[PDB]
RNA sequence: CGGGAAACCAAAGUCUUUGGGUUCCGGGGGGAGUAUGGUUGCAAAGCUGAAACUUAAAGGAAUUGACGGAAGGGCACCACC
């Protein structure tokens, strides 16, 4: 392809570490726990070749002086297929500004997967360690780990999600009201997010751990300007 | 002691300490501060424990060396008795600064004109000083703080007790903050006395 | 997170806290550690050589990361009769 | 070792093997768990009839049989 | 009232005085010849507008600090006369008077001093 | 008033390290409370703990690390038929390979592992994980 | 902390990671606390309590205007003075 390339430039110190070559994965900033508040970063590190999907339009309004006002939400889901997501809704002008902005924020919110095996673990993760649920405002997805070929037992929406975050089998139950779309994928992408957060026993054991691309490359972090 | 000897004590110090009147410590406890009680004077009125006042603030003096780039150790005071104290900080440590109205979005918030990346946030009054204690902890930055012993708790992590009723103890701490610093990974050695009189730090205020 | 043949997979282990030895997971960015200097003895000369630890987002916003830094400090010193 | 699944799994898997669908390490249960449709459709008739000249189309081949 | 300068116009002479305090003068007619030089400006009742607010600006930053306004110069004035300290002021006078307790906060801190006791009374809240 | 206590103890384990506490403190304790306590301990999910003898019925101090998301007591505590505890693992814990159902037999309180290799069963007090 | 749709709630917390004891009532809205039998009552009435039919929303909470013979507000001789 050729189009250009544009010229980010960095506003942050992550950032300036990563066009550098100096962060290369994503998993840096995650263990770090690193905000990330530059979208290009996450476009450089992961993304390429990452796909976006765009799940729902629907419109809503508010009342303005002399009567009314109606504009476009759109509710917009990220990931490559391996272990990777993100969601992000937004409401804008116009579809594709909200379409365009949503797939930004969806980007920044990406989030670990941590994929596991239903019990027999050979040839790598098929679904997940544990069994992790998320609500959102009173709509709550439980994600189960499920045997080779079950598959992703969800609904659509949730299917997608789940796709894209690169779950191959789970199986899922939801409760709440499931018709309010932003609540039911926002419950269930808490959910996968939670599986970081469980503790196995694998996980038992503790570490020099590490010292931060932050520090190690602190004078790399502040170029030569101000 | 620990790292190991002359570090301890030292009465010139416990001097210039109870004479900054620092321990006199706040008649409402709070919990998370009742360690550094020594006792209650009669009267009402508390001891702060100079010694581990002391030995809490030579801690605080590590962590501030141990940050590479000096200049991103963020002194920050909008309370009055702590602004000149701070401006003086930052000159003789690397350390920038943050006084009066710290200005919300510094620490989040790239497009700002105060946006900072400090590796180290030292606070002097965690209650007036809120919104930087606050913001820190949208962004994994460590707190020191000065604490008098009915201050929040919540995202500080080392407290130095004080006094911070004020006076020449929120001057002396800071003073001795620089001076511990210097004298760590810096260049006093010999952790010997100043040549810097300590009310260089202190408030300024008005005019008649 | 061994595979079939000791192998090591998923894609990172996390840092886990440094008080209550739970997850720091991975997006909660309300939390941080500390690394205090090692001083060459005798006194000053900060020689390296981080003596680290990490405080989780809760500890912290439950009003401890400071004790904990203490229990910390102390019982791997410096720190003493605090 | 359960004799119900020693005995019907060991069946299970040498009926799935004679026909071509599975194969040995699969040929365990753990490796069935993690098989597909194509594995049978690709032993019917009319794709072999294809698979060896003797056809030249998965066509031909059914009109043939 | 009716003649509120709006922003373009303060914002103008916040600027040039700014970066051109010390070329700027107490007098309208005068600036108002400096903005042909310092600065590009539009239409002439502006640019006269703009002098005039930037003179009021410079009348009364000539008899005390105002509020937004920064200048090198006055900078450096503030430098000097932040530097005062006397005789000083503690002293205290020979020996300090204590509230005991404080007495008995030096006395159980392993710590000579100079003294003096009056502390006693309870001690009402509110 | 008190219909188990168990329960009790279990409960205040799980809020002591909710909240990120180190220790706690029990009441009143139990032979089949030791015996839970015990199991756990065997496996990690708790440190060391020590009963202190009021002169009435108890009392227990169990010093906690960090691995234990949750101990949960069965109430009541149903008969189990060697395949319903099958049943029973798959209803209560994380996946199919850790986390323990732990139940009383005629051959003592053990983790459901235990029980399978004895070969004996019975009813169920808990589980954890 | 945590809960809840929120308003809120240290209990409405410890609820999908759903299991401390026990008791009661509800399953769209209207028909209806109505009909009918029983019961209690001097009486007025009370308790128990349907259906036929009717209908696609009834309802909750928060958000925002519009609007007020609600409160403080202003502004204009298209308002008064």
């Amino acid at each position: 392809g050729k189009a250009g390339d544009k010229e980010w430039l960095p506003v942050t110190k992550l950032g300036r570490l990563v066009k550098d070559m100096k962060i290369k994965s994503l998993e840096e900033i995650y263990l770090f726990s690193l905000p990330i508040k530059e979208s290009e970063i996450i476009d450089f590190f992961l993304g390429a070749a990452l796909k976006d999907k765009v799940l729902k339009i629907m419109p809503v309004q508010k009342q303005t002086q002399a009567g009314q006002r109606t504009r476009f939400k759109a509710f917009v889901a990220i990931g490559d297929y391996n272990g990777h997501v993100g969601l992000g809704m937004k409401c804008s002008k116009e579809v594709a500004t909200a379409i365009r902005g949503a797939i930004i924020l969806a980007k920044l919110s990406i989030v670990p997967v941590r994929r596991g095996y239903w019990g027999n673990k050979i040839g790598k993760p098929h679904t997940v360690r544990c069994k992790v649920t998320g609500r959102c405002g009173s709509v709550l997805v439980r994600l189960i780990p499920a045997p080779r070929g079950t598959g992703i037992i969800s609904a659509p929406v949730p299917k997608k999600l789940l796709l894209m975050a690169g779950i191959d089998d789970c199986y899922t139950s939801a409760g709440g009201c499931t018709a309010t779309l932003g609540n039911f994928a926002k419950a269930t992408f808490d959910a996968i997010s939670k599986t970081y957060s469980y503790l196995t026993p694998d996980l038992w054991k503790e570490t020099v751990f590490t010292k931060s691309p932050y520090q190690e490359f602190t004078d790399h972090l502040v170029k030569t300007h101000t | 002691s620990g790292a190991l000897d002359v570090l301890q004590m030292k009465e010139e110090d416990v001097l210039k300490f109870l004479a900054a009147g620092t321990h006199l410590g706040g008649t409402n406890l709070d919990f998370q501060m009742e360690q550094y009680i020594y006792k209650r004077k009669s009267d009402g009125i508390y001891i702060i424990n100079l010694k581990r006042t002391w030995e809490k603030l030579l801690l605080a003096a590590r962590a501030i060396v141990a940050i590479e780039n000096p200049a991103d150790v963020s002194v920050i005071s909008s309370r009055n008795t702590g602004q000149r104290a701070v401006l003086k900080f930052a000159a003789a440590t690397g350390a920038t600064p943050i006084a009066g109205r710290f200005t919300p979005g510094t620490f989040t918030n790239q497009i700002q004109a105060a946006f900072r990346e400090p590796r180290l946030l030292v606070v002097t009054d965690p209650r007036a000083d809120h919104q930087p204690l606050t913001e820190a902890s949208y962004v994994n930055l460590p707190t020191i703080a000065l604490c008098n012993t009915d201050s929040p708790l919540r995202y500080v992590d080392i407290a130095i007790p004080c006094n911070n009723k004020g006076a020449h103890s929120v001057g002396l701490m800071w003073w001795m903050l620089a001076r511990e610093v210097l004298r760590m990974r810096g260049t006093i050695s010999r952790e010997h006395p100043w040549e810097v009189m300590p009310d260089l730090y202190f408030y300024r205020d008005p005019e008649e | 997170m061994q595979s079939n043949a000791g192998e090591f997979v998923d894609l990172y282990v996390p840092r886990k806290c440094s008080a209550s030895n739970r997850i720091i997971g991975a997006k909660d960015h309300a939390s941080i550690p500390m690394n205090v200097a090692e001083v060459d003895k005798v006194t000053g000369r900060f020689n390296g050589q981080s003596k680290t630890y990490a405080i989780c987002g809760a500890i912290r916003r439950m009003g401890e990361s400071d004790d904990s830094i203490l229990r910390l400090a102390k019982s791997h010193g410096i720190v003493s009769q605090n | 070792k359960d004799p119900r699944r020693l005995f019907e799994g060991n069946a299970l898997l040498r009926r799935l093997v004679r026909i071509g669908v599975l194969d040995e390490g699969k040929m365990k249960l753990d490796y069935i768990l993690g098989l597909k449709i194509e594995d049978f459709l690709e032993r019917r008739l009319q794709t072999q009839v294809f698979k060896l000249g003797l056809a030249k189309s998965i066509h031909h081949a059914r009109v043939l049989i | 009232m009716g003649r509120v300068r709006t922003k373009t116009v303060k914002k103008a002479a916040r600027v040039i005085i700014e970066k051109y305090y010390t070329r700027l003068g107490n007098d309208f007619h005068t600036n108002k010849r400096v903005c042909e030089e310092i600065a590009i400006i539009p239409s002439k009742k502006l640019r006269n507008k703009i002098a005039g607010y930037v003179t009021h600006l410079m009348k009364r930053i000539q008899r005390g600090p105002v509020r937004g306004i920064s200048i090198k110069l006055q900078e450096e004035e503030r430098e000097r006369r932040d530097n005062y300290v006397p005789e000083v002021s503690a002293l205290d006078q020979e020996i300090i008077e204590v509230d005991p307790d404080t007495k008995e906060m030096l006395k159980l801190l392993d710590f000579g001093s100079l003294s003096n006791l009056q502390v006693t009374q309870p001690t009402v809240g509110m | 008033v008190r219909m188990n206590v168990l329960a009790d103890a279990l409960k205040s384990i799980n809020n002591a390290e909710k909240r990120g506490k180190r220790q706690v403190l029990i009441r009143p304790c139990s032979k089949v409370i030791v015996r839970f306590l015990t199991v756990m301990m065997k496996h990690g999910y708790i440190g060391e703990f020590e009963i202190i003898d009021d002169h009435r019925a108890g009392k227990i101090v169990v010093n906690l690390t960090g691995r234990l998301n949750k101990c949960g007591v069965i109430s009541p505590r149903f008969d189990v038929q060697l395949k319903d505890l099958e049943k029973w693992q798959n209803n209560l814990l994380p996946s199919r390979q850790f986390g323990f159902i732990v139940l009383t037999t005629s051959a003592g309180i053990m983790d459901h592992e235990e029980a399978r290799r004895k070969h004996t069963g019975g009813k169920i007090l808990g589980f954890f994980f």
